[PDB]
């Protein structure tokens, strides 16, 4: 995040895993994985997505 | 510094859980020893932290509150849990935070209250699920009242955690599990209910948001349920 | 709640072309694997027909040209082949099985065909009705590939002005084709000082206007629901729902509401299962659908009754996306109107309303209040080439149909033809029969 | 003596389980660690015997079959899993007994057929679900060939096991699991596919039940699905 120092707010990140469909609503992507990223406490959300496939090698 | 605490698939920054009650000082914790005693224990997706709607706090705001088990009648597992079992009985950390900025005056009770019957009757009329229920300053149970014809003033009695912006932003109650029974049905009964109230009436600076945003993070602790498991024998 | 907008609810497409019926969904239409969007084909004055479902496979009673698409919100429907049957209004969904719709307006597809010429049939008036008082000039105006399809009558070499009330049918399915039969209803002592009552129709299809001018001297699961209910202001108007087979579906007797000036929407879905059932937000305190535990059967009940609630109930208890059923959609009126008898009137087929190869030889049941004429032709024998025209509105809130069954010129002396008109709401039997005038 | 086998919620009474026939002589068992390799272990509810609806052979039966997992697409928990999850790979133990009276000569040979390609193409068309498929004797795909143009007689060469009526009233093959890959979609993939033919024509007594029952009974053993849990770090 790089807006104001005295900005302040909390933003949800979620992953939705494959086979799935991407959440549309908060409520469903908070059901998911997600972190509760608070901007005002750290400016930075990280977070290594896993790794998945039954093709153990995913194809381009 | 901030604690980034974690529950399987959900994660909550918290500044510092420093000034965290549980009521009573009782810890939540399962059914003791006083199998037999049917304690189906899913202890594993149901226990995650979950995130209600984010109410907007306004200057004309009244107040919110929200009943448990019944907030989380939907939030995913936990609400399942609260069907295909009968009994059923958790605790609760609920975490109330509500970032502002430095030029926000204001302040907010956080009461947790066992047994919490709003007066003013149907059901529906009081389980406002996951959106709560919000007050009225004269349907809306009275503000100074929560409902029951009481003094405000004397709501610290209950667990209780009061937000004033120019100090801590955050609150968290832990609530262990209440009753007179020593499980029960989830569905039909809340065992507890969280009323928040603006002591100090909000106010801010000039050209600044004027609706700060109080979000809840209910998380089920140590939660068990009934049985269906019956037995054979040969 | 999955939404949908169906776009461009007017469309005419004729025969030998290609129609089609978008879909634009707010949310998602497809969240597990398949889609819950669907493509219909519902013509008037019928119930929740199985066209498809699912998006992509196809639903009961239908052929294999129409295709499937829209995997998401983004749907549509389709026809490869184009004809008069084709003319039916389209509505894509957003459910499969579950207990949970709402559907758009509309996105109707209309037929056309060769223009054809509109011919004059002017009939006289009947003695009963005369005596009565209640003369009226008769003119149909039947096979016609064109929508407009006036009918001005005059009086004395003069348009009538504020002396008619014509009624347009419905696009019949046989060659693209429409009907119009329309009357002049005046007094006795105006008819009688009237000369002549003549009737034109100058329609799209020929060059000039044609008349008939007559002097006034000489000339897998299913559920029957029940009929038409009739109830006052603060009154109670239920529906029956009940099946012939063993039991209902496995969801639920799910109900879609059809009101006058719309397509269609969900209301409630009550379950025959065990007891609990599932409505909508919207509907909430006019929406009592019970289930009966006697032979099977469910209830569509709405207390505190307006004019919004007045709709046709039924229950589509649908197990499977292939096999569905729907109801007869029992109609709930909610009006101040007290009911009448209708009186078939006989109107013989001269010289005038035939066409060389034609005579018009039918009844007219007017004065019928709580709209129920029905004019069937032999007690319901033959029906051929024949066409319902639609009730017009009264301001009294009464019903005057005009409906003119074609014979041969010829067969006017050998053969009689007897037309029923049927009223369940008065209760009142009458089948009057139609000779010929010499005239 | 009859055993009487439990999975939670799920008992079935058996004979002698003493015919028990392992596809390949290989247990099936979970992935070796040949966390990291994401192997969320639900080995809960999700195994317990299932019971497909019964089929009623009789005299001119051709053959039924059914795809595995495909079956279970429905079955509770285990149906559930093989949607929340992307990968997953289970065996599996089925369990045909067919109840017969002394007064029934027949034969059936049951056939775990790896990858199982059902010749005469649509999705639908290949996954009967829960009740199967059916063969036909010249859509149905040719019994003495199963779709395949193959020589009926060789099928004994796939894990097989013959119940004879005059011996045995019983089978149960344990696949284990079986793919070219070491997990994958449960959902659009049969592993299996259990085919039962009748081998000696079933013909009974004058007056006896012309229609005798044979049930599946197809448990999912030591099965396990992909993840969602993803990592976080400060």
């Amino acid at each position: 995040f790089c807006g104001s120092m005295m900005a302040t707010g909390k933003l949800l990140v979620s992953y939705a895993p494959p086979g799935a469909d991407p959440p549309k609503k908060r409520k469903e992507a908070m059901l998911g994985t997600h972190v509760i990223w608070d901007i005002g406490l750290q400016s930075s959300c990280t977070m290594v997505v896993p790794w998945i496939s039954n093709t153990t090698y995913r194809q381009t | 510094r901030v604690l980034q605490l974690t529950l399987g698939n959900s994660t909550i920054t918290t500044q510092e859980a420093a000034n965290s009650v549980v009521a009573y000082g009782r810890w939540p914790e399962y059914l003791r020893d006083s199998p037999v005693d049917q304690p189906t224990e899913p202890d594993v997706a149901a226990c995650r932290f979950y995130t209600l709607d984010t109410v907007s706090w306004t200057k004309e705001s009244r107040g919110w509150w929200w009943k448990l088990p019944d907030a989380l009648r939907d939030m995913g597992l936990f609400g399942q849990n609260m069907y295909y079992h009968y009994l059923g009985r958790s605790g609760y950390t609920v975490h109330v935070q509500c970032n502002a900025s430095k030029f926000h005056q204001g302040a907010l009770g956080v009461f947790a209250v066992p047994e919490m019957c709003l007066a003013g009757t149907s059901y529906q009329n009081a389980n406002p699920g996951e959106k709560g229920g919000t007050f009225t300053g004269t349907f809306c149970p009275v503000d100074y009242l929560l409902g029951n014809g009481t003094l405000l003033g004397n709501a610290f009695v209950f667990p209780h955690q009061i937000i004033n912006l120019r100090t801590n932003n955050c609150a968290t109650l832990v609530l262990p599990y209440v009753n007179s029974l020593s499980i029960d049905s989830m569905v039909k009964h809340n065992n507890w209910g969280i009323a928040i109230l603006p002591l100090a009436p909000l106010n801010f600076a000039s050209e600044s948001s004027p609706e700060i945003p109080i979000t809840l993070t209910i998380a089920p602790m140590c939660c068990e349920f009934n049985g269906l498991r019956n037995i054979t024998l040969p | 709640x999955x939404x949908x907008x169906x776009x461009x609810x007017x469309x005419x497409x004729x025969x030998x072309x290609x129609x089609x019926x978008x879909c634009x969904x707010x949310x998602x239409x497809x969240x597990x694997x398949x889609x819950x969007x669907x493509x219909x084909x519902x013509x008037x004055x019928x119930x929740x027909x199985x066209x498809x479902x699912x998006x992509x496979x196809x639903x009961x009673x239908x052929x294999x040209x129409x295709x499937x698409x829209x995997x998401x919100x983004x749907x549509x429907x389709x026809x490869x082949x184009x004809x008069x049957x084709x003319x039916x209004x389209x509505x894509c969904x957003x459910x499969x099985x579950x207990x949970x719709x709402x559907x758009x307006x509309x996105x109707x597809x209309x037929x056309x065909x060769x223009x054809x010429x509109x011919x004059x049939x002017x009939x006289x008036x009947x003695x009963x009705x005369x005596x009565x008082x209640x003369x009226x000039x008769x003119c149909x105006x039947x096979x016609x590939x064109x929508x407009x399809x006036x009918x001005x009558x005059x009086x004395x070499x003069x348009x009538x002005x504020x002396x008619x009330x014509x009624x347009x049918x419905x696009x019949x399915x046989x060659x693209x084709x429409x009907x119009x039969x329309x009357x002049x209803x005046x007094x006795x002592x105006x008819x009688x000082x009237x000369x002549x009552x003549x009737c034109x129709x100058x329609x799209x299809x020929x060059x000039x206007x044609x008349x008939x001018x007559x002097x006034x001297x000489x000339c897998x699961x299913x559920x029957x629901x029940x009929x038409x209910x009739x109830x006052x202001x603060x009154x109670x108007x239920x529906x029956x729902c009940x099946x012939x087979x063993x039991x209902x579906x496995x969801x639920x007797x799910x109900x879609x509401x059809x009101x006058x000036x719309x397509x269609x929407x969900x209301x409630x879905x009550x379950x025959x299962x065990x007891x609990x059932x599932x409505x909508x937000x919207x509907x909430x305190x006019x929406x009592x659908x019970x289930x009966x535990x006697x032979x099977x059967x469910x209830x569509x009940x709405x207390x505190x009754x307006x004019x919004x609630x007045x709709x046709x109930x039924x229950c589509x208890x649908x197990x499977x996306x292939x096999x569905x059923x729907x109801x007869x959609x029992x109609x709930x009126x909610x009006x101040x109107x007290x009911x009448x008898x209708x009186x078939x009137x006989x109107x013989x087929x001269x010289x005038x309303x035939x066409x060389x190869x034609x005579x018009x030889x039918x009844c007219x049941x007017x004065x019928x209040x709580x709209x129920x004429x029905x004019x069937x032709x032999x007690x319901x024998x033959x029906x051929x080439x024949x066409x319902x025209x639609x009730x017009x509105x009264x301001x009294x809130x009464x019903x005057x149909x005009x409906x003119x069954x074609x014979x041969x010129x010829x067969x006017x002396x050998x053969x009689x033809x007897x037309c029923x008109x049927x009223x369940x709401x008065x209760x009142x039997x009458x089948x009057x029969x139609x000779x010929x005038x010499x005239c």
